[PDB]
């Protein structure tokens, strides 16, 4: 997912060894996407300024 | 154009002649190697997830 939302080849995310791969981790409950700020618009204003 | 002007060549042969004779009669023992170890890591930022 990671690699995904960076669609710059620039940036190189470390690789993951064979044992770090089954590993468990915690995710967001819903992911923070470009829907999350077009909805911020009627005082997105103050926020640029500042 | 003699003999003399063969003699830079003629030391060139010689130097690799002397060394690849001076390598046969040396003596060649095995080195332990005493440098493994696992300390090539890598830093950077961590990708924190935000919500």
């Amino acid at each position: 997912r990671i690699t995904e939302m960076v669609n710059d080849r620039r940036i190189m995310i470390q690789k993951l060894t064979l044992a770090e791969k089954p590993q468990v981790m915690r995710h967001v409950t819903t992911e923070i996407n470009n829907d999350l700020f077009f909805k911020m618009s009627p005082v997105a204003q103050l926020y640029i300024y500042h | 154009m003699a003999s003399t002007t063969r003699l830079v060549n003629d030391r060139k042969q010689l130097e690799q002649q002397v060394k690849d004779d001076a390598r046969i009669l040396a003596d060649a023992r095995g080195l332990n190697i005493t440098t493994v170890a696992n300390d090539s890591a890598t830093g950077g930022q961590a990708i924190r997830n935000v919500g």
